């Protein structure tokens, strides 16, 4: 990769925010803590546990 | 050959989709499926041994 290019598609933007950061296939990990619940993605947050 | 009388019973019923415990987390799945047991399957077929 070379350069990087703007294409300005908002719609598209939206579907890759859900595919790499709010609902990825495989979340990053996070180890669970004292002060934490033990999800690792916000798709998982809302789904299971919505107040 | 009874449903109820097979050893692979409680892990199967454990790795399943209705299961919260399977559910809530998006690595839990995955774990079922590479221990041989697959959360998609039906119960009879999820405990089959294939050919
Ligand atoms: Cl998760």
């Amino acid at each position: 990769c070379s350069i990087i290019k703007g294409t300005g598609n908002f719609d598209k933007c939206v579907s890759q925010v859900e595919s790499i950061l709010v609902a990825p296939k495989l979340p990053l990990p996070a180890n669970i803590e004292a002060a934490s619940s033990g999800f690792e993605s916000v798709d998982q947050v809302f789904r299971f546990a919505s107040s | 050959e009874d449903v109820r009388k097979n050893r692979l019973k409680p892990l199967a019923t454990y790795c399943s989709v209705n299961n919260p415990e399977i559910s809530f987390k998006v690595t839990n799945e995955m774990q079922c499926r590479e221990n041989s047991i697959d959360p998609t399957k039906p119960l009879a077929e999820r405990m089959k041994i294939e050919n």
